[PDB]
């Protein structure tokens, strides 16, 4: 294990990750209804690290957000409508019917 | 960054420096009312004590990084007091003859 | 620590890029790399804390 900080290696990656992963910790954002059931700090850290690290930043950001959404759903909290903005591509691309 | 460099390289396999580094950075950011060097010294000494407790006595204090004025305790004409990372659990005193 | 200096030729401390993707390293190796992406020109990776990190991009 090394003490790497990928977000410090790129300005634009840091800006993108901070802009899109901070919605997890926003009290009034799409994920604000779940801050009581599930604590979003670990998911925010995972989102930042994955977005700054992997080449397909949007895929890792969407994976982290979906992981938080699934953890919320395991607690009985529904967060529908969270894909507005980013992570909307999976909504449209799926089988015809 | 001292908590991630060669100074504590031997301890990195026995004490995880993640939370200690985070506390160091947060305290140094928040120690804005005066005496940030005390905040930094306390934050690094926490990790140093954690390292020393598990048998690893690293020498991290330098005249520019949290110096210790041991010579202050030397009586006039004497030179006895030395810095010990491990400490001396059974130095000879007259309370433990 | 006293460090003396007498030789004024300091080409070993200079790295540069010029012309048609021509690169000269600090050690004197001149090569060509026609990359148009974002690359790390030079960064201080030899310490726990990084003093500098310079990146360049071509179009």
């Amino acid at each position: 294990n090394s003490f790497e900080d990928p977000c410090s290696l790129s300005v634009e990656n840091e800006k993108y990750a901070q802009h899109w992963c901070s919605q997890l910790t926003d009290a009034d954002g799409p994920f604000g209804r779940c801050h009581a059931a599930v604590k979003p700090g670990t998911y925010y850290s995972n989102c930042m690290f994955d977005t700054c690290n992997c080449e397909r930043s949007e895929d890792c950001l969407c994976a982290a957000l979906s992981s938080y959404v699934h953890a919320c759903a395991a607690k009985g909290v529904q967060l529908g409508g969270w894909r507005d903005g980013v992570c909307t591509k999976p909504m449209t691309t799926c089988p015809k019917s | 960054s001292i908590l991630h460099g060669p100074t504590f390289a031997a301890c990195h396999a026995h004490v995880e420096p993640a939370r200690y580094y985070e506390a160091c950075v947060n305290d140094a950011c928040a120690c804005d009312s005066g005496g940030d060097c005390e905040c930094f010294c306390t934050a690094v000494a926490a990790y140093a004590q954690a390292c020393h407790e598990v048998g690893l006595c690293v020498s991290w204090r330098t005249p520019s990084i949290c110096p210790l004025f041991c010579d202050y305790y030397n009586p006039e004409g004497q030179c006895e007091w030395h810095y010990q990372p491990c400490g001396v659990p059974c130095l000879r005193t007259c309370r433990n003859p | 620590p006293v460090v003396r200096a007498s030789n004024p030729a300091h080409n070993g401390r200079v790295c540069s890029t010029w012309g048609s993707f021509h690169y000269k390293t600090f050690d004197g190796d001149v090569f060509r790399f026609p990359g148009l992406c974002n690359y790390v020109f030079s960064e201080h990776c030899g310490a726990a804390y990084e003093d500098f990190n310079i990146q360049l991009r071509r179009s």
